[PDB]
C-alpha cells in the first residue's frame, strides 16, 4: 500500500542503486502481505458497513447464534444487524 | 565472483587500515545530505547551507568551512580533523575541498 | 558488565494499549486547545513524509512525533498533510511531568478533592 | 535541487557522486619539481615506447591498475610504481612488442561504421572509401573497461555551421558508464563557437580529445555527412605479450630515453633483467652524470648472485655512480596476499631523495643509504627464500652489490653504502661520489647561466659564483677541513681559473669531502 | 548563507585576509585586525603532578571605522557584548547557554569552542558626525572548553 | 595427585642464596653477573616445565585447540571433520572462431582474473558455437612417494598446505606401470585380509597422511612402487557472479582466443572450516550415529526414523507372543514377530521393506525374526442427537468424519504420533474425547457397534467412519 515509499530519507544516488531497491521492494511486499490486512480489517471494522465478514460473523456470534439471521446475503449483514441493534427501543411491537 | 565497493557498502570490515577507514567513514558521513537520513537530519554535509555562496566572499566562506568543521568534529569525535584545503580551479566553476587526517589528502570538486 | 538499554521518554512506557490511549486523547485536548504556552507554526512542505522533522529543529528529540501525528491525524506518511495548518507544541518538560505523575500515581487523574 | 544527484554533466547544474559497482581507483597529488627519476617499465595504458610524466594524481589512472602478479613478470615495474609514487614522482617510460594492436573503427562518406585493428605504431591510409577514421592511442585494448562514443547534432555556429555533438565514456563489465568528455564539433574548417572555440574535426581530436586521434580526407570532408550513433565500441584492441620483450624494444626505448629532454635526477631499473638493457641504462647513467639503482636476480642464491655482477658486467669505473641490490626474500601481496618478489630500488631512490631533502637550502647527497633513518621498508610477512644461506660480508663489498637484513623493528634493512665501484679508492662509497656528481651538476648550471658573456667580467663573476657555492656547501657541512693538515693545512678547497685563447678558459677546482664512515670496525679493552 | 557579521568583513578593505582575527557562532560573526600584545598560556597543577589546565588566550583587537562606522563598530562590539553575556533567560529554560563561539586565526588555526570570559575597551576614542567611534581597542580574554590533550591540540593546526 | 614448582622469583631467590655457600663466590650475587645466568637458567627450565604442562593438557581430548590437535582427536575417535566444498555449477561456453572445436572435454582447468582453477566435469558441445558444461573451483595437486621400507603402518605425510587445503584424496599404488586405486577406510570388520589398501593418519606438526599396513590390514607395496597422491584442492568457499570471462591456459591456452567461456548460471553456496570447537564437539559426538541398535524397540524405532509414511511398527519377541497366547509354545522359542502398518504398503510390502533393514542392518545373534500379520479391526459409531440451526448437517457430517478418519481413521498417525516405533490403541474415549474437543455436539449420545477389541500387538483397531451413522438433527422448537 506505499509505492517508492523508501524515495525520501534516502539519498537519489542510493535510490538508483542497484541492491537497495531490491531491499526496498522485498520489504514492501513482505509488509503488503502480512502487516497490511490487519490494518486493512481494522479500517473495516471502524465502519458498520466497512466490516470484513470473519469480523460479521464473530460480533454475529459474540452474543449467540440464536439472535441472527442466516441468511446468504452477505451485504445486508450489516445492514440486518443495523436494524437488529436500533430496534431495541421500538422491540416491543 | 564480483569485488565490492565502499561508498556506503564497504571499506573494510572494522578499523585496520586505520587512516584509510576514517576517510572511509568521513566518506559516508560527507556523502549525504540534510534530510535524507533518519534520526539524525543534521548528520551527514551541509551542502544545503554551503551550496553556491559567492566564490569570493572569504569571510562566508571560512565561516561556513569552520562551522561545518566543528559540528562534524562534534558528530564524529573519533576522528579529528588535521588538514583541509580550499583550492580553485582553472574556470570560476570548479573548487576543490582537500581533506587529509595527515595523510590521506582526498579531495571533492565542489561548485559555488 | 552491568548494562541495560533503555530510555526514559517513550510515552508508551506505559504498556497499556487503553491507558496510552486516554494519554494521547488528554494530549490532543490541550494541542487542538488554542493555549498560549503553545506553539505557533504551520507545516513544511516536507513534513509528509518526516512530521518529526519539525520536533528535530525545535528540540532536538524525535520523541514529539507521536504528538504531532496526533495532531494532524495522518493515515501514512505516503499521503501528506495540508502545508500551512495551525501547528501547536507544548513545552517538552510539562509532558515529562504528567507522565511522571501518571506512571507513579496516575490514580486520581482527574481531581482530587481532599485526602 | 539538492536532493538530486547526477552521473554526467550537460546543461543541468547538479552535484554528483561515485556510482554504486563492484571496483574503483585513485590517484591524487602535485608535481614535485625538486628531483625526478625515471625508467622503463611495462603497465596498463599509456603510449607505448612513450615518456610519461607520472605524479600521484596519474599513477593510477594513466597507468591503469595493478597487474596481477602470477599474470607474468611485469610485476616489478607496478610494485616499483606503487612504492615510489606515494612520496615522489618521476618520468617513467613505457613501451610494449609490436604484438599489441589498437582498435580503430571507420565512418564512411554515408558514415557507416567499420572496425579494424593495427599494431601500434603503424599508420592508417585513407583510400577512395572510407570516409574517415578514429582510433584509440591510450594503449587500452578496449576491454576493461569499454568505449563507447555516443553522435547526434546539436545547435549551429554564429556563422550557421551545422554542428553535432559527441559524447566518449567508458563502460565497465557491470554497466557502469563514466563520461570522459562531450564535445559540440563540425565539418566546417572554420568552425567558429560562440566563446571562439574551434569546432574543426581534427584540431578538436589533438587538443581537447586525449584518448582518440582521427585522420579525415581532406578532399571528402567537404562532401562528408554526420550520422547517428550511439556507444560505439571498438574492437580487435590486444594488449599483447608482455612476458617476453625484445632487446630491439629494450633499445628503442633506451635511446628514447636518452632523448628525452626532462629532467631526472636518478635512473631506477623496475626489475628489468635484460643484460644488455641494463648495461644500456648503466652507460646512460655514466654520460649523464647521475645515480642508478640497478638490481640482480633475487631468484639466486648467494655463492652465484656474488659473481652475477661481473656477469652482467656492470663492474668498472663507468659505473661508478650507480649501485646495484640484492632481495633474496619474498614478502605478501598487497591485493592478493600471494608470496611477490620485487627489488627495493625505488624505496632506495625514495630515502635518498627524502634524505637530501631535509635540508632546504641545497640539500645534503652525503647521506648514506644503510641504518633505519632511510633503511626502513617492512613490506608484509617477509619470508626468506633460503633461511639457511647467509651473505658473506667481505665477497659481497669486493663485489660492490648491496645486501640486506632485518633491524630490532623488524623492519627490512639495507646495510650497505657502497656502489658499484671495482676499485678500492675513495670512489666506491655511496655518498661522496653522489656529492661530486651535485657539485659538478651545480657547476654545470651555474657556467651555462654565466655562458654567452663577453670578457672581463666572466673572471669575477665565476669566482663569486663559485665562492658563494662553496659558502652553502660549509653551510650544508659537506665541506670539511682536510684530513692530514700537514700538505694543504685545514683550508679544504683550491680554485684556479687561466685562459688559452678567445676561448677556453680552463677552470680547475679541487674540494675537501666529508665520510660516513663506510670503513667500519670497533674495539673496546678491558682494565680488569 | 552565513549570518549577520560586523567589523572588517568585506575584501573591500583591501587587507590581507591573513591578518583578520574572525569569531563566528550560530548567528553572528565579527572580524577584525591581529593587533599587538596578543598572548597565550597552557599551564597544569602538581604538588607529583596532579593534572592540567585548559588553554588561555589574552587577545587585544583593534577595531578602525574605516567607511561604515555602524556595522564596523556599534554593531560589532553589540555582537561582542551579546556573545560574551550570558542569555540564560531567553524564554527556553530547556537549554539557555551562556554560548561559546568559535575562533579562526591567521585563517588556518581554528579553535572550535572557546569561552569568551573577558571583555574590555575604552570609549574615549574620538567619533563621528553622528557620533560612532573611530577607533577601539577590545581586549578579550579566552578560556579553552577543556583541558586539550596532546592528540587534540597538536593536530589541529595547518 | 598434583604437581607443584616454585615461582620465578623463588627459585631465583633459593638458587642464589644455594650457590652463596662458598664463601669466594657467595658475593657476586647482586651483580648482572648472577642475574644473567639465573635469567637464563630460570628460562631454560620454565621452557621444558611448562611446556611438559602444555604437552598434558593437550592430551585431554577436549582441550585440544590446535588445528592439529583436533584433527588428530578427531583420527582417534575415527571420524573427519567437514571440510569446506567449492561452489559448483553451470558456465556457457561459446565459440569465437571455426577453429574452436564442439567438444570440450572434462578434466581441463580454466583460470579467473584471479587465477582460481576451474574445473570442468563433463563434456561441453557447442551447438551453434553454444555450449555448456559443470565447472567448479577445484585443482589437482599430484605428488609421489617411493616405497623406502616394508614396515607395517608405514607413515606417509604430506605437506601443510596440501593438510589445509586437502578437500578430496586420490591413492593410485603404481607397480611398473601397473596401477591400482586405494582408499581410505575405517570400521574395520569381518575376518582375513578385509582389504589392500592403506588407513588415514595425522600428525600434530599440522599434516595429513597414510599408514601403509601389513598382514590382513591391508598390503604393503612393493619396494621402489610408487605411489601417486592426486589432490582435489580448493580455497573454500566460492563466489562466482555471472558476467565474466576465463581465461583457459595450459592445452587450451591456444583455445583461450578460440572458445570464450562465459559465466551466466551463477555458482556460490560453498562450504568452509567450522570453528575448532565445533569440529571437535562434532567428532566426539558424531557416534550417536553408528547402528548401534540392542534392543526389539530400538529395531522398531530405527525402521521408523528409517521409512516414512509408516502407520506404525512394532515387534513381540517369545515372551510378548508366550503372554499373548497364555501358554508354552515349542515353537516361540527366540522367534520375534514384528507387525505394522504403512497406508500406502501392503503387509508383504512392509515384510519386505523390514526384511531389507534387517539385511542392511547385521545386528543379531541367536534371534529369528519373522513379519506378523496386521489384523484390521474396524468399528462404527452411531451418534444421535440434534444440532442448532445455525449448522448445517451435511457440511458437520463431513468435517466430522475428516477429523476422525485424520486422527482415529485406518490411515491416521495416532499409531505412533512421535515417530520413536510405538502402537498406541485407539481408544472409545479417545474418540469421543476427540469429537468432544471438536466441539460440534449440541444434545448427543453415542453408541458403538462391533466393537472389535484389538489385543494391541498385531491387530488393527480403528473407527470406520465411512460407515458410521450419524442421526444429525437440528434442536428446533
Amino acid at each position: 500500500m506505499q509505492r517508492s515509499w523508501f524515495n525520501h530519507r534516502l539519498t537519489s544516488a542510493k535510490q538508483k542503486s542497484l541492491l537497495y531497491k531490491s531491499l526496498a521492494d522485498l520489504v514492501q511486499s513482505m509488509m503488503d502481505t502480512f502487516v497490511d490486512p490487519w490494518l486493512e480489517r481494522i479500517t473495516n471494522r471502524k465502519s458498520i458497513f466497512s466490516m470484513s465478514k470473519e469480523d460479521l460473523e464473530t460480533r454475529t456470534n459474540e452474543l449467540g447464534q440464536f439472535f441472527t439471521i442466516r441468511t446468504s446475503n452477505s451485504s445486508s449483514v450489516p445492514m440486518l444487524l443495523q436494524q437488529r441493534l436500533d430496534e431495541i427501543h421500538f422491540k416491543g411491537t | 565472483i564480483d569485488p565490492l565497493l565502499t561508498l556506503e557498502l564497504s571499506g573494510v570490515k572494522t578499523y585496520e587500515s586505520q587512516e584509510e577507514a576514517w576517510g572511509a567513514r568521513l566518506y559516508e558521513w560527507l556523502n549525504t545530505y540534510q534530510g535524507e537520513v533518519y534520526g539524525d537530519p543534521s548528520w551527514g554535509n551541509v551542502l544545503p547551507q554551503f551550496k553556491h555562496e559567492p566564490t569570493n566572499l572569504s569571510h562566508v566562506q571560512i565561516a561556513v568551512e569552520a562551522m561545518l568543521l566543528q559540528k562534524l568534529t562534534v558528530d564524529l569525535p573519533d576522528i579529528p580533523i588535521s588538514g583541509l584545503s580550499v583550492a580553485e580551479g582553472d574556470a570560476f566553476d570548479k573548487l576543490k575541498i582537500s581533506i587529509r587526517i595527515r595523510d590521506i589528502t582526498i579531495t571533492q570538486d565542489v561548485v559555488l | 558488565t552491568r548494562q541495560y538499554p533503555l530510555s526514559r521518554y517513550d510515552d508508551r512506557n506505559i504498556a497499556d494499549p487503553i491507558l496510552r490511549a486516554e494519554l494521547r486523547k488528554e494530549v490532543m485536548l490541550m494541542c487542538e486547545s488554542n493555549d498560549k504556552n503553545l506553539t505557533i507554526y504551520y507545516v513544511l512542505p516536507d513534513e509528509q513524509y518526516r512530521p518529526d522533522l519539525l520536533a528535530y529543529r525545535m528540540w532536538g528529540i524525535a520523541e514529539l512525533r507521536w504528538v504531532v501525528t496526533l495532531a494532524a491525524g495522518l493515515e501514512d506518511e505516503s499521503q501528506g498533510m495540508t502545508v500551512g495548518k495551525k501547528l501547536k507544541l507544548p513545552p517538552a518538560t510539562w509532558i515529562r511531568e504528567m507522565i511522571r505523575h501518571f506512571q507513579y500515581d496516575g490514580q486520581v487523574i482527574g481531581t482530587l478533592s481532599i485526602a | 535541487s539538492q536532493y538530486s544527484i547526477q552521473q554526467s554533466l550537460g546543461n543541468a547544474s547538479g552535484v554528483a557522486v561515485s556510482p554504486i559497482n563492484a571496483d574503483a581507483t585513485l590517484s591524487t597529488g602535485v608535481a614535485l619539481n625538486s628531483s625526478l627519476w625515471a625508467g622503463i617499465g611495462v603497465f596498463a595504458r599509456g603510449k607505448p615506447f612513450t615518456v610519461l610524466a607520472v605524479t600521484e594524481s596519474n599513477y593510477e589512472d594513466v597507468l591503469g591498475e595493478p597487474l596481477k602478479p602470477s599474470s607474468g613478470s611485469q610485476f616489478e615495474p607496478i610494485r616499483h610504481v606503487y612504492e615510489a609514487i606515494q612520496q615522489t614522482s618521476g618520468y617513467v617510460v613505457r613501451a610494449v612488442p609490436d604484438d599489441a594492436k589498437f582498435p580503430i573503427i571507420m565512418f564512411d562518406e554515408s558514415g557507416e561504421p567499420a572496425y579494424s585493428a593495427l599494431p601500434y605504431g603503424s599508420e592508417i591510409e585513407l583510400d577512395s572509401g572510407e570516409a574517415f577514421a578514429i582510433y584509440v592511442d591510450d594503449g587500452d585494448p578496449c576491454i576493461s573497461p569499454t568505449r563507447e562514443l555516443t553522435i547526434e547534432t546539436a545547435t549551429a555556429d554564429s556563422a550557421g555551421n551545422e554542428r553535432f555533438l559527441l559524447k566518449l565514456t567508458q563502460t565497465t563489465s557491470l554497466g557502469v558508464v563514466t563520461t570522459l568528455e562531450t564535445h559540440t564539433v563540425s565539418l566546417a574548417e572554420e568552425a567558429k563557437d560562440d566563446m571562439g572555440r574551434l569546432c574543426y574535426l581534427p584540431t578538436a581530436l589533438e587538443a581537447r580529445s586525449k584518448y582518440l586521434r582521427a585522420v579525415v580526407n581532406e578532399e571528402l570532408i567537404s562532401t562528408a555527412k554526420v550520422t547517428n550513433k550511439k556507444s560505439l565500441a571498438f574492437t580487435g584492441g590486444t594488449n599483447g605479450d608482455q612476458s617476453k620483450i625484445s632487446t630491439a624494444a629494450y633499445l628503442r626505448a633506451v635511446k628514447v630515453l636518452n632523448n628525452a629532454p626532462y629532467m631526472y635526477t636518478a635512473v631506477l631499473g623496475l626489475g628489468c633483467y635484460d643484460n644488455a638493457a641494463i648495461t644500456a641504462l648503466g652507460k646512460i647513467c655514466a654520460d649523464r652524470l647521475i645515480d642508478g639503482f640497478f638490481d640482480v636476480k633475487p631468484t639466486l642464491t648467494y655463492a652465484e648472485a656474488l659473481p652475477a655482477v661481473e656477469d652482467t658486467g656492470l663492474l668498472g669505473t663507468d659505473y661508478v655512480s650507480c649501485s646495484v641490490y640484492h632481495y633474496p626474500f619474498s614478502c605478501k601481496d598487497k591485493w592478493t596476499q600471494s608470496r611477490v618478489v620485487f627489488g627495493l630500488s625505488g624505496v632506495a631512490y625514495a630515502a635518498k631523495a627524502r634524505g637530501v631533502k631535509k635540508n632546504s637550502d641545497v640539500g645534503g647527497w652525503h647521506y648514506s643509504p644503510a641504518g633505519e633513518e632511510r633503511a626502513v621498508i617492512a613490506r608484509a610477512s617477509i619470508q626468506p627464500l633460503y633461511p639457511e644461506d647467509t651473505p658473506d660480508e667481505e665477497a659481497m663489498v669486493k663485489g660492490r652489490l648491496n645486501k640486506v637484513s632485518v633491524g630490532t623493528s623488524g623492519q627490512m634493512i639495507i646495510d650497505d653504502a657502497l656502489t658499484c665501484c671495482t676499485q678500492d679508492n675513495y670512489l666506491h662509497f655511496q655518498h661522496v661520489p653522489s656529492l661530486m656528481n651535485a657539485i659538478s651538476r651545480f657547476f654545470v648550471q651555474l657556467a651555462r647561466q654565466m655562458k654567452h658573456s663577453p670578457d672581463g667580467i666572466t673572471a669575477a663573476g665565476l669566482t663569486k659564483g663559485m665562492t658563494k657555492l662553496l659558502d652553502r656547501f660549509v653551510a650544508s657541512g659537506a665541506l670539511v677541513a682536510p684530513r692530514d693538515p700537514d700538505a694543504d693545512g685545514t683550508e679544504p678547497y683550491v680554485l684556479k681559473v687561466t685562459q688559452a685563447e678567445f676561448d677556453k678558459w680552463e677552470v680547475v677546482w679541487a674540494c675537501c669531502p666529508t665520510g660516513v664512515a663506510r670503513r667500519i670496525q670497533g674495539v673496546p679493552l678491558l682494565i680488569k | 548563507m552565513a549570518p549577520i557579521a560586523y567589523g572588517v568583513y568585506s575584501q573591500a578593505d583591501g587587507v590581507s585576509p591573513y591578518l583578520k582575527v574572525t569569531l563566528t557562532n550560530s548567528q553572528y560573526q565579527v572580524t577584525g585586525y591581529i593587533s599587538q600584545g596578543a598572548a597565550m598560556n597552557m599551564a597544569q597543577n602538581w604538588e607529583v603532578w596532579e593534572g592540567g589546565t585548559p588553554p588561555t588566550f589574552t587577545l587585544p583587537v583593534t577595531f578602525i571605522a574605516l567607511n561604515n562606522p555602524f556595522i564596523e563598530v556599534s554593531g560589532a562590539i553589540a555582537a561582542l557584548t551579546a556573545m560574551i553575556s550570558p542569555e540564560l533567560k531567553a524564554a527556553n529554560v530547556g537549554g539557555q547557554i551562556p554560548e561559546r563561539v568559535t575562533l579562526n586565526i591567521g585563517r588556518r588555526i581554528n579553535i572550535t569552542d572557546v569561552a569568551i570570559q573577558d571583555l574590555s575597551f575604552d570609549l574615549d576614542a574620538p567619533r563621528d558626525s553622528n557620533g560612532y567611534f573611530l577607533k577601539n581597542t577590545v581586549n578579550l580574554q579566552l578560556t579553552g572548553s577543556s583541558i586539550y590533550n596532546s592528540s587534540d591540540i597538536v593536530r589541529a593546526f595547518q | 595427585m598434583s604437581k607443584t614448582t616454585p615461582t620465578k622469583d623463588s627459585i631465583r631467590a633459593e638458587f642464589e642464596e644455594l650457590v652463596e655457600k662458598d664463601s669466594f663466590w657467595s658475593k657476586f650475587v647482586g651483580s648482572q653477573f648472577v642475574s644473567m645466568l639465573t635469567l637464563f637458567i630460570t628460562q631454560i627450565v620454565y621452557r621444558c616445565f611448562q611446556y611438559a604442562d602444555a604437552a598434558l593438557a593437550e592430551g585431554f581430548i577436549s582441550t585440544a585447540t590446535r588445528r592439529s590437535s583436533i584433527l588428530a582427536a578427531a583420527e582417534t575417535n575415527s571420524y573427519v571433520g567437514t571440510k569446506p566444498t567449492p561452489s559448483s555449477g553451470m558456465i556457457e561456453i561459446t565459440a569465437t572462431s571455426e577453429d574452436a572445436p564442439a567438444v570440450i572435454p572434462k578434466n581441463m582447468p580454466l583460470i579467473s582474473d584471479d587465477q582460481y582453477p576451474y574445473m570442468t566435469m563433463d563434456v561441453c558441445r557447442l551447438v551453434d558455437g553454444t555450449g555448456t558444461v559443470e565447472v567448479a573451483q577445484l585443482e589437482i595437486q599430484e605428488v609421489t612417494y617411493t616405497v623406502t621400507a616394508a614396515k607395517e603402518f608405514l607413515e606417509v605425510v604430506l605437506s601443510k598446505a596440501l593438510t589445509a587445503v586437502c578437500y578430496k584424496l586420490e591413492v593410485f599404488v603404481t607397480t611398473d606401470g601397473k596401477t591400482t586405486q586405494w582408499s581410505s577406510s575405517t570400521m574395520f570388520r569381518l575376518a582375513g585380509s578385509k582389504s589392500q589398501v592403506y588407513v588415514e593418519f595425522y600428525k600434530p606438526s599440522e599434516q595429513l597422511g597414510v599408514r601403509f599396513g601389513d598382514g590382513l590390514i591391508g598390503q604393503i607395496p612393493p619396494e621402489g612402487s610408487t605411489i601417486t597422491l592426486k589432490v582435489w584442492c580448493t580455497n573454500g568457499d566460492i563466489t562466482l557472479v555471472a558476467g565474466q570471462n576465463l581465461t583457459p591456459v595450459d592445452s587450451a591456452a591456444n583455445l583461450a582466443n578460440l572458445i570464450s567461456v562465459k559465466t551466466t548460471t551463477p555458482i556460490t553456496a560453498g562450504t568452509d572450516a567450522e570453528t575448532t570447537e565445533i569440529t571437535r564437539n562434532r567428532a566426539q559426538y558424531y557416534l550417536a550415529y553408528d547402528d548401534q541398535v540392542v534392543w526389539g524397540g530400538d529395531y522398531t524405532y530405527f525402521l521408523v526414523r528409517n521409512i516414512p509414511g509408516l502407520s506404525w511398527v512394532k515387534a513381540w519377541g517369545e515372551g510378548q507372543q508366550e503372554k499373548l497366547d497364555g501358554a508354552y509354545n515349542v515353537q516361540n522359542i527366540n522367534k520375534i514377530f514384528i507387525s505394522g502398518w504403512h497406508p500406502n504398503k501392503s503387509q508383504s510390502e512392509l515384510e519386505e521393506m523390514i526384511l531389507a533393514a534387517f539385511k542392511k542392518v547385521p545386528n543379531e545373534l541367536n534371534k529369528k525374526f519373522s513379519y506378523k500379520e496386521v489384523r484390521k479391526l474396524p468399528f462404527k459409531i452411531t451418534i444421535t442427537g440434534r444440532i442448532s440451526a445455525s449448522l448445517t448437517i451435511e457440511n458437520v457430517t463431513d468435517e466430522l468424519k475428516s477429523a476422525l478418519e485424520t486422527k482415529f481413521g485406518r490411515d491416521s498417525t495416532f499409531f505412533d504420533p512421535n515417530r520413536v516405533g510405538k502402537y498406541i490403541l485407539i481408544k472409545k474415549k479417545d474418540v469421543w474425547a476427540f469429537i468432544e474437543t471438536l466441539g460440534y455436539f449440541r444434545d448427543f449420545y453415542l453408541e458403538f457397534v462391533e466393537w472389535n477389541e484389538s489385543n494391541g500387538f498385531y491387530d488393527f483397531v480403528y473407527l470406520d467412519t465411512e460407515n458410521s451413522t450419524f442421526n444429525i438433527s437440528y434442536e428446533e422448537e
